[PDB]
């Protein structure tokens, strides 16, 4: 009976399907000892998916009719000029009403049109405007005038992961576990809104004042329902399907995670050659032999994520995201606490 | 201080709406007090707390005629009607103003000066009641009703050497020691025994039996003073007696010179189709007990109407049986209002068409789920569904509670549930109810089936999982997948 | 038709004043109906018709807090207070609006959802009651009060093998069969016997007696379940027990493990000076019965408060003792209003100063007419004058009725009259009363003397006529002329 109580509670979860519940019932039937732990997990899962419901509804609302001119230029005071690109330049600004600091991106309308970047710009903005997740850069304001476009971004001090990875050389697996876990949750979120990210690389990973991650480039991300073909991205992180020129989907993101983890734990990418065409060869017939210091569990996950057989790839099975969340390498990670930001950062810049 | 507690409750009466934390506040005191000053048990066995939610469902105010709204704003359809109280609905505008008028003039009487409304009610009731029932006595409840009836019969019959009283098994008549001597359930009686000497029970609906009781008593010199019964056993589970019974009891009484007492406490005031249930067989008792719905859900009241021959006992010493609050003006008000409404919008006639559309509606549901329901039954707007288990029954009563449809049954006594919505239930709310009970019956069948799939011993986990999968994905197949699992479990048997 | 009779009474509720023939009309129906549907006896024995006048004194509406106005417009001072009902006066504005508020929200409860006012009252009463009295049960009257008390004691004590109940001679506790087993007057009990087995009466105020009852019962294996008594016998004629009695009963109970039940139905709610009479000797009972004035003369109500040790019986099966209307919201309202008023304007304290000024006022009158009054007695605003005859008594109660001062007593039971005016009686109305009783006592003494002069046999007509002459010309000499006539009748003896 005591077990039967926890059984019903698992089945009463509306957010959970037949497959999910039947999985918590089995474990209960087989382990009436972990009854409380099995019912607990069931509740996390339910709750967890439920929120994704509120996340999508909230996304579409903004995705459908997007915000425009949420601020104007004479609401800020130029402090310093942080950086310059081809689009224009980024300045540190102070919001006169609050005294808050942002990194405003000025991009010359006419310079964009030349660089043939009209779509990327529009798509990046429309995505950023609609998105909401802790590990993503937050577009606070957005506007334009006669001469240029303005994207007012939450300023976060701390370099790229690329340059930082050069400094340390390689991260200890607990360090890489902390970064992976964030990219995972980020990807869960984005996939939910039917968005491929398509541009995961250390360069697109900024580090929080809090030492957590912020994901920073969206020129490539697509709201894809079925399959797409545009190839964009860095050779090392392309899934074989991209190269091979057969349609792809959100699976591609999960491949890149694999590559990203490998690099953080090894100090170099798994498929690497002097010249690219060659990097593709090595990717397609996907033989990836690990370093010696690589944990067998970490090896098991990488063998799963880096899998040319996209019907055999972790991320796109029936349990989807949960497969690598429940993997042996991620037993020591508290996902919801990672989410809250209540986990001790391994490094603060 | 008591001064403190009085004021806080006094200001809350004045408040008409609540902030969500003003709500939270309330519900936690009310649970707290119920545990420490009322009964902790009502928190254990009642469906308002078991299925309460995060908070219990504390009452707040009436919605429409048929609806009730708790402290959270959740609106409930009353298919309980306070167990036969709310016959003209909650706060029936015609009753509420008759009360509020009378409240402006004089709420209670002095007990020395001829109070006019007690004449008017005594008169009206004389008019409204079949045959030679002429005099009304007025008390406060259904139990005080029966008690006075017992007292009338007694004072009448004891000079004639008759002391025994036949009542019927399953009969409910009141919880006060006198009525509890005629009330029949074991549970209700045992702790307080010894009760009144000389009360003997016979089976209900059995005229062959009651002859033998009346005759055995005759032979042994213990002749029967009076026979007391309800037209339908209400609490007794909506037991309908065989056609002709009430008429045949009436002769049997007349044959042995025994007074006939009719407890129309729960079937009075138009619930069964007629103004009084004893009109379906056109039977006139010597005494008639009324209450509940006589007070239009506004006031508490009980009336005892009797023939002149019988009520004469009280004539020579009118103080022999008094009560302090009986027949007070504003209770009187309420009844005349209720009696007026019932004859005006002619609600006994409504009771019969809504009472058959509903009940049929239930015995249909009852064919579709014979694995959860033995039977549905009723007569006009008094009806009940009988389940197989108290487990199941409390599960039905509770399930619909959450569907914001308020029905009977408590945690343990719940095998048979009673449906007693106001006679003012709209045809729109009428379906909404049969619909809610259909959803409810589905969900329970799901859960019932769910367990059935699990202890299938010959069935392996691999197969069981496939069923549980399709069960959650398609609760409609709860019957199909079940049959498929049982057929599979027998294949490996 | 009943439809007809309902409407006519319904429109009369609406009417607030009456044309003199609209009056005549009324009073004649009301007498007519009382004779044919209520009781003809109340027309025979009541002072409202005997001394009615051309018409009876049919009630109409409340005057001020202490006054009542009939259908002719005659305003009465209530020194009856509905036999201890109207403690805070008629239509106390604070109670009437608490009721009318609650009437706007929800008059009666559903019986499924935790009703908030029953917690608040249960709480307040816990606060208001001495010692470990914690749980309240709610019913509708004073009789239902005692019945539940008997039931609590029973359910508590029968598992411990104790079934006998001691009550006291002269005790009144209710007219319903259970309470009537403890009520003591012959008249009230005899027709309905046999009542509950195992109730034995002892003399009131006699601790020496009650020991012997409790002990005899012990010896014979009929051990006492509970002892039930009123703090003052109210109806019993305002009998005051000897100082120390209630305290000494309380130990006697504790010694024999018998529950102590206190019937504070007529001495509760501040009438005797304290909120509860059992506070004068600071005695805590196991059970406390309340009613009457708990409903602020607006609502009917009864409360049964008990220790936790005793009320526990109902915890495990909370449905063991229910009532249909008990604790309904708007009755609850009324009490909290009444409880608030009583503590605010601190009316128990008023009860003691008005209660001694009055009573002293009566025992003065009682010295001046020792030929018509044996004694006056009371405790706070519960008091009574004892005359020598029922003849005389009904003559007092009746005389003042015409002086528009409403006191107790009926045609036969009237030897001792009871004075129970509202606790809100002004000092102005306070004299007006003692004044009215002085006029009354004069006029009766006149008539008494008048006859005395006539059967003086030795006295001749010539002399008798001289006395009758000066008697009518000087009613003040009614005592002098009398003595002169008796002295003269003895001269010719």
């Amino acid at each position: 009976k005591e077990t039967q109580e926890a059984s019903w509670e698992i089945f009463t979860l509306p957010n959970l399907n037949g497959r999910q519940v039947a999985a918590f019932i089995s474990s209960l039937l087989d382990d009436p000892s972990q009854s409380a732990n099995l019912l607990a997990e069931a509740k996390k899962l339910n709750d967890v998916q439920a929120f994704l419901a509120k996340a999508k509804e909230d996304f579409l609302k903004k995705w459908e009719t997007p915000s425009q001119n949420t601020a104007q230029l004479d609401q800020f005071d130029r402090i310093k000029t942080l950086g310059t690109g081809s689009f224009g330049r980024v300045m540190l600004v102070k919001h006169k009403e609050s005294g808050n600091h942002y990194a405003m991106k000025i991009l010359d309308k006419q310079k964009v049109v030349k660089l043939k970047q009209i779509e990327h710009t529009l798509n990046e903005k429309r995505i950023l405007q609609a998105v909401n997740f802790p590990f993503l850069v937050k577009l606070e304001f957005s506007f334009k005038d006669n001469s240029n476009l303005y994207m007012v971004m939450e300023y976060v001090a701390g370099g790229e992961m690329f340059s930082h990875l050069r400094r340390i050389g390689r991260f200890s697996e607990p360090h890489a576990r902390f970064y992976a876990a964030q990219i995972v949750l980020t990807f869960e979120y984005l996939h939910s809104l039917d968005l491929i990210y398509r541009d995961l690389k250390p360069e697109n990973l900024l580090i929080d004042q809090q030492g957590y991650i912020q994901v920073t480039d969206f020129g490539f991300a697509k709201r894809v329902k079925g399959r797409t073909w545009t190839l964009c991205g860095t050779p090392e992180y392309l899934a074989p399907e991209i190269i091979l020129s057969k349609g792809y989907n959100k699976a591609v993101d999960w491949w890149a995670l694999g590559v990203l983890i490998y690099e953080m734990a090894a100090g170099y990418p798994p498929f690497f050659a002097d010249q690219p065409i060659q990097i593709y060869e090595k990717i397609v017939s996907g033989k990836v032999r690990f370093p010696s210091h690589f944990s067998s569990d970490l090896k098991d996950l990488l063998r799963n994520l880096l899998q040319v057989d996209l019907t055999k790839r972790f991320g796109n099975l029936k349990n989807g995201v949960n497969d690598i969340k429940n993997h042996k390498w991620f037993a020591t990670t508290d996902w919801i606490a990672i989410y809250q930001r209540k986990v001790e950062a391994p490094f603060i810049p | 201080s008591a001064l403190a507690c009085s004021a806080h409750a006094l200001n809350l009466i004045e408040k008409r709406t609540l902030d969500h934390e003003e709500m939270k506040a309330l519900n936690r005191e009310v649970i707290e007090y119920f545990k420490e000053h009322v009964n902790p048990g009502f928190l254990e066995y009642r469906k308002s707390v078991t299925a309460g939610g995060d908070y219990g469902a504390v009452e707040w105010q009436a919605g429409s005629l048929n609806t009730l709204v708790d402290t959270q704003g959740q609106e409930f359809i009353d298919c309980l009607g306070g167990f036969g109280i709310f016959n003209v609905g909650h706060r029936n505008p015609v009753v509420v103003s008759a009360v509020q008028n009378q409240l402006a003039k004089q709420p209670l009487h002095s007990q020395e000066l001829l109070d006019p409304l007690r004449a008017m009610l005594a008169k009206t009731l004389a008019a409204l009641t079949p045959g030679k029932l002429k005099y009304s006595f007025f008390c406060n409840s259904g139990t005080e009703s029966v008690e006075a009836a017992l007292k009338l019969a007694k004072a009448y019959q004891s000079p004639r050497g008759k002391f025994t009283f036949i009542a019927t098994s399953g009969a409910f008549h009141g919880k006060s020691l006198g009525a509890l001597s005629a009330t029949a359930k074991s549970t209700f009686r045992k702790p307080f025994m010894p009760l009144l000497p000389g009360f003997r029970h016979v089976p209900f609906g059995n005229i062959e039996a009651m002859r033998t009781a009346l005759n055995e008593c005759k032979k042994t010199g213990d002749d029967v003073a009076a026979v007391i019964l309800e037209p339908i056993q209400g609490e007794g589970g909506v037991i309908l007696p065989p056609p002709g019974y009430l008429t045949a009891v009436r002769k049997l009484c007349d044959e042995f010179g025994a007074l006939m007492i009719l407890d129309e406490v729960q079937t009075g005031m138009g619930r069964t189709g007629k103004m009084f249930a004893c009109e379906h067989e056109n039977v006139q008792p010597d005494i008639l007990c009324l209450a509940k719905a006589l007070g239009g859900g506004v006031m508490p009241i009980g009336a005892t109407i009797a023939t002149e021959e019988v009520f004469s006992v009280l004539f020579d010493n009118p103080f022999l049986h008094t009560t302090t609050f009986g027949g007070n003006p504003l209770a009187c008000a309420a009844a005349l209002a209720t009696i007026n409404v019932l004859l005006e919008q002619n609600l006994p006639a409504q009771a019969e068409q809504k009472g058959d559309m509903l009940l049929d509606g239930f015995r249909q549901l009852a064919r579709e789920y014979p694995d959860l329901v033995q039977e549905a039954r009723g007569k006009g707007m008094l009806m009940a569904i009988e389940f197989v288990d108290n487990e199941i029954g409390y599960n039905f009563a509770s399930e619909m509670f959450r569907q914001r449809v308020l029905v009977a049954g408590t945690l343990n006594n719940a095998k048979t549930i009673r449906i007693e919505p106001p006679l003012t239930l709209t045809i729109e709310q009428c379906e909404l109810v049969i619909k809610a009970a259909r959803k409810a019956l589905a969900a329970m069948r799901q859960q019932v089936a769910f367990y059935e799939i699990l202890h299938l011993p010959n069935l392996n986990e691999e197969q069981r999982n496939a069923f549980i999968q399709s069960l959650k994905d398609d609760p409609s197949q709860s019957a199909n997948l079940l049959a498929e699992a049982k057929k599979l479990n027998d294949a490996q048997a």
